[PDB]
């Protein structure tokens, strides 16, 4: 019974050009056109979209867990 | 009907297994988190079995909900294509159908390999038997299942490493066809039955950019793939003669991404089969982790120093300009030139010029690998018997000793040892085997052992700052022909420290025949590191093994003299603070022979983070590089012939002591977090959501949290209290916890050795003290006697006592006088004859004041 | 008792004290008296 | 001095034993240099030494004038004991020092 | 060199043990191999019965300082 991801986060509105809330600093997973980098103060690389006409964006050296927290939640 | 039902169209022979329709309950394993508990434990859960005679194959039917239902229904309607996917059947209440599944899955053999207990293995009797990889008659021959005696049981577990490969395989092909489906889901052990399908897809999610979640998987399934040489079928050509790899290839790297590509696909860290390439520590284990699974494929005689040659003034040498390592890959210096004091040290410590320049030697007594001979005659060795003391026992006797029955009686002897002796106890190093460690796992509790060694502090130092002691020791083979350590320290050593940052020097090491006092007739032996070792180690290490060397109430009471009240500070010490305050100790069997290479490497490591600022990345891999070179599969002179050591703790270099303590508080950490997570959750709170933030932190997170390591170096000090010296550790831990299982039990050592050490700890050789006012049973060879003065001593065996008095080698009285202030706290023992031994030494002494052997107890 | 016979190998009245002892401290010297002739 | 005197002459009288044609082929058939150093012995030596424990291993591993080892072929020319050893005395094996040191050549 | 032997000799007689003491008076019948548990004596012997099986002379003739065997 290992879930993947339960009580998930929720939405949070971030600065561009999904957070997950670690008491040791903030760290935000995905952000959900094509924007490059985006800025939140620290600038965070974004890959490229992921459609499905909403597109969610991956930070470049993201593993495969966090990608299930983000696909999960979505 | 429903047994008809549960077996359409497919060879329906089955037999009822449960009752009825009726579930059927068993105790197996699982992998369980979900918001309220987390860990790897036992939980009690319609099964049938088909007949051939009846054979190995289940319909495991299950009853859940219609959401879980259809949930489950699309995701195997999408993956039905794999053939690593166990047929599924569904019908209706809902029943989920699967088809000729084994009777236990993978999950239910880690579990029990990983938790051995003599007292209760019937699961893995019942594995080992119905896979004829024994035959059930076996179990007959009592000692079957340990390690040092009876080695046929790697031969017996050997028979399932075609079925953990095919396991692999189809693990790889199922995460290629979910990943090319678009499902994204985690991996567990327990979903897989032995054969290798899969099952059980009701908490998965849903084209082309699906990912599954498979870190605890194999970092759980690690363990068993090395114990049951998974990997052993590489070797062949494609029940096919051996790859006749080329003899001068030792590159190998392609071959071991193909590997990792063909197992572990789907590891999503950054694999280099060169540790050089390596960004922190954390990632040279993982890599390294990987590396020893692979390293048993390739030939054996690729692996050791690579060789180049180089002129000189048109003179061509053999000289090593790398090394391969098992675990670190290939690495190649850098301060290498093909023309042309320190020199000359570099050069003849290396072994390649001596194993060029050598007889080849095939020695058949032993089965360790062997290089070349270095003369025409083999040696051999013998120890010559002890020398009987008239006088003393002439007095001794005189003085009633020794009658009929008396409590106190010779049984320490100097044995002698016949020629062939030296091979023989050399050829132990057969007990040294290839294992893999649960890299998360380990990549936690080398934190926590971190924060336990937090206190201290140090670094590198100058060749103006080591302090040398016993400057008059063997150096090493090329070295022990014209000198000792002391010749060596007088000549020169910053530039060689420099040097030895940016190259590889491997070394040789001599092992000689020790002549000690002991109780049994084993031979024992003393090997001394090269001095091309030992000066660099000691720049790197002193100034933390002198730090950690005077310090006082730490967790680690290596130093702390017993005289002047010492014991008593130490066991109040231990005895800080618990709730049901008991005593636990436990003996190593062959720590110095069975201790696998991970471990010894991981501890290195730990022993080097205090070089934060002193020293890059690069130049602590080279050191790490150098210390695994040279002490860990160094090479071998014994007798007249090299040999190559598999590994093992060298018990010559002077971080053998530290390095066993770092190895001991992991094993003690690994088997509280074994014992946290094995512990039914669902059976208090803060406890619970200890542990499931501990099972976070190891099989979730992917990199340190501080605040959890903290949390629970700060736990295991307050409930579990431990006072540890190499190889030797009390205990003081809260009674109630360990009777619930919240901290770690007897067993639990007894299973983590079993599967991470390949031994087996004998329940006889460690002991439990429950009543506190009598001390530990025994520690460091002593004893403790809660006397009045109220404090401990510690009081030796007097049948030890005895027999060095007794028999004592060639070559005065400060032996007796020591014996004598070691004896002094026998005058205080209950006993009568154990207070006349005291008195019997003094009165010998004088012939050749009890004040004076006690003021060495008063703590002033 | 092993090793007096076996040293023996390579390198009589010896024989018979070592093997038949009930307390240990005796034969201990006999080894030696062999080895060093 | 003593040291660094003695270092280098070992050094320099243990050169004239590698055998340079021999060793000079097999290194200069490797790819870059560089090859183990295992199998330098295996490949270029002139002399192998067998330590056999009993008879029974002497039967499978030594039997005969000629023994193949390390795909080559090898012709005994003198057997040791813990004093020489004919090879008709073993067969009688109790009589027998048990570490037979069967030395052997290279046949070309 | 004879602090040893004398040593030996003197705690050899405190043994005081029959069997240990026929063979060493014999000394001074000597064997020519280690005592089982077939023997060669140059019968009761040790506090043992050997029941011989076969003699020889000086001059390695069978006879129906000369040689001794038995089991
Ligand atoms: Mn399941
Ligand atoms: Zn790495
Ligand atoms: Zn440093």
């Amino acid at each position: 019974n290992n879930e993947l991801s339960p009580v998930a986060l929720r939405q949070m509105s971030c600065a561009a050009g999904y957070y997950n809330t670690t008491k040791g600093g903030r760290f935000v997973l995905a952000l959900l056109q094509d924007l490059k980098w985006a800025r939140f103060t620290i600038y965070t690389e974004l890959e490229p979209p992921c459609r499905f006409v909403k597109y969610l964006y991956f930070i470049k050296g993201l593993n495969n867990l966090n990608r299930g927290m983000v696909l999960g939640s979505l | 009907s429903f047994l008809n039902r549960v077996c359409g169209v497919s060879a329906a022979r089955l037999t009822p297994c449960g009752t009825g329709t009726s579930t059927d309950v068993v105790y197996r394993a699982f992998d369980i988190y979900n918001d309220k508990v987390a860990g790897f434990a036992k939980f009690l859960k319609c099964r049938f079995q088909e007949k051939d005679n009846l054979i190995d194959s289940y319909f495991v039917v299950k009853r859940h909900t219609f959401s879980n239902y259809q949930h489950e229904e699309t995701i195997y309607n999408l993956l039905k294509d794999c053939p690593a996917v166990a047929k599924h059947d569904f019908f209706k209440v809902p029943h989920i159908s699967r088809q000729r599944l084994t009777k236990y899955t993978m999950a239910d053999l880690v579990y029990a390999l990983r938790h051995f207990d003599e007292g209760n293995c019937d699961t893995l009797k019942e594995i080992l038997v119905t896979y004829n990889c024994c035959d059930d008659d076996y179990f007959n021959k009592k000692d079957w299942y340990d390690f040092v005696e009876n080695p046929d049981i790697l031969r017996v577990y050997a028979n399932l490493g075609e079925r953990v490969r095919q396991a692999l395989l189809k693990t790889v092909q199922f995460c290629d066809a979910m990943r090319n489906a678009g499902i994204v889901g985690v991996l567990t052990l327990d979903n897989q039955d032995l054969n290798g399908n899969w099952y059980d897809f009701g908490d998965f999610i849903q084209p082309g950019s699906g990912v599954p979640v498979v870190d605890s998987y194999y970092s759980l399934l690690m363990p068993i793939l090395t114990l049951t040489r998974a990997l052993t079928a590489e070797s062949h050509v494609d029940t096919k003669p051996y790859i006749k790899w080329d003899l001068l290839k030792y590159d190998f790297t392609e071959e071991r991404l193909k590997l990792f590509d063909r197992y572990f696909k789907y590891w999503d860290q950054t694999y280099h089969p060169n540790c050089v390439n390596c960004l922190d520590d954390r990632c040279i284990l993982h890599c390294a982790n990987f590396n020893v699974l692979f390293s048993t494929v390739f030939p054996p005689t690729s692996f050791g120093p690579l060789v180049r040659k180089i002129f000189v003034d048109g003179v061509p040498f053999v000289v090593s300009t790398g090394y391969h390592f098992r675990e670190l890959g290939v690495v190649h210096n850098q301060d290498v030139n093909l023309h042309s004091f320190k020199e000359l040290l570099v050069y003849a410590a290396d072994p390649a010029m001596h194993a060029a320049s050598g007889n080849l030697l095939l020695d058949k007594r032993t089965t360790c690998f062997s290089v070349a001979a270095l003369t025409n005659n083999v040696a051999f060795q013998t120890v010559k018997p002890g020398n009987f003391n008239k006088d003393f026992y002439d007095f001794a006797v005189s003085k009633g000793f020794f009658k009929e029955g008396s409590s106190v009686e010779l049984k320490h002897f100097f044995f002698a040892q016949d020629g062939n002796a030296a091979i023989s106890d050399y050829d132990y190093y057969r007990y040294n085997l290839p294992t893999m460690c649960d890299i998360r796992q380990l990549l936690f509790v080398v934190e926590v052992v971190d924060k336990y060694f937090d206190c201290y502090d140090g670094g590198c130092i100058n060749a103006n700052q080591v302090i040398v002691n016993n400057l008059d020791k063997s150096a090493g083979f090329p070295f022990n022909k014209w000198g000792k350590a002391r010749l060596y320290y007088d000549s020169m050593q910053d530039a060689l420290f420099a040097y030895t940052k940016r190259n590889v020097i491997p070394t040789i090491t001599q092992m000689n025949l020790k002549y000690a006092i002991s109780a049994k007739n084993r031979a024992r032996t003393v090997a001394g590191v090269s001095i091309c070792s030992t000066m660099t180690n000691r720049q790197f290490h002193q100034k933390l093994l002198k730090s950690i060397a005077a310090t006082r109430g730490a967790t680690v009471v290596i130093g702390t003299s017993k005289f002047y009240g010492g014991w008593h500070n130490m066991l109040k010490t231990v005895y800080s603070d618990v709730e049901n305050p008991h005593l636990m100790g436990w003996d190593y069997p062959k720590c110095d022979r069975a201790m696998p290479n991970m471990l010894r490497i991981m501890a290195s490591l730990v022993l080097a983070r205090k070089h934060t600022t002193c020293c890059s990345l690069s130049h602590r891999f080279y050191r790490l590089a150098n210390e695994c070179a040279q002490v860990l599969s160094e090479m071998v002179m014994c007798g007249g012939s090299l040999y190559v050591k598999p590994g093992g703790t060298s018990s010559g270099d002077a971080t053998t002591a530290y390095a066993n303590s770092v190895f001991n508080i992991c094993q003690a950490v690994t088997a509280n977090v074994n014992a946290l997570l094995s512990t039914d959750g669902n059976k208090d709170k803060y406890v619970r959501n200890l542990q499931h933030r501990l099972y976070e932190c190891l099989y979730r997170n992917r990199d340190v949290d501080t605040d959890f390591v903290n949390e629970f170096y700060a736990y295991l000090r307050k409930h579990f209290s431990m006072m540890i010296l190499s190889d030797d550790a009390v205990v003081c831990f809260n009674s109630t916890y360990a009777s619930q299982g919240l901290v770690a039990s007897i067993k639990n050592f007894k299973s983590v050795l079993y599967y991470q050490n390949n031994v087996f700890m004998s329940e006889a050789k460690c002991w439990t003290e429950t009543d506190l006012t009598k001390g530990p049973h025994e520690f460091c060879s002593q004893h403790t006697m809660l006397v009045k003065q109220y404090v401990y001593l510690p009081y030796p065996d007097p049948s030890r006592i005895l027999g060095a008095g007794c028999f004592v080698d060639d070559i005065m009285i400060e032996r007796f006088v020591s014996l004598a202030i070691d004896a002094y706290p026998l005058t205080k023992h209950p006993n009568q004859e154990y207070a006349d031994v005291f008195h019997l030494y003094l009165q010998y002494i004088r012939k050749l004041e009890p004040e004076f052997y006690e003021a060495m107890y008063t703590p002033h | 008792k092993c090793t007096s016979v076996v040293l023996l190998s390579v390198l009589v009245q010896l024989h018979n004290d070592i093997l038949l002892a009930k307390d240990t401290t005796e034969a201990f010297e006999k080894m030696v008296s062999l080895l060093s002739v | 001095a003593k040291v660094t005197s003695a270092m280098q002459t070992m050094l320099f009288t243990m050169l004239r034993k590698l055998d340079n044609d021999a060793l000079n082929n097999i290194i200069n058939n490797a790819r870059d240099g560089c090859v183990p150093l295992n199998i330098i012995p295996l490949t270029t030596a002139a002399k192998l030494m067998v330590v056999i424990p009993d008879y029974n291993t002497y039967k499978n591993t030594c039997d005969g004038t000629t023994f193949t080892y390390a795909s080559a072929l090898w012709e005994i020319q003198q057997v040791v004991d813990a004093k020489i050893v004919q090879l008709s005395e073993i067969s009688n094996s109790p009589n027998l020092a048990w570490p037979l040191i069967v030395t052997a050549l290279r046949a070309n």
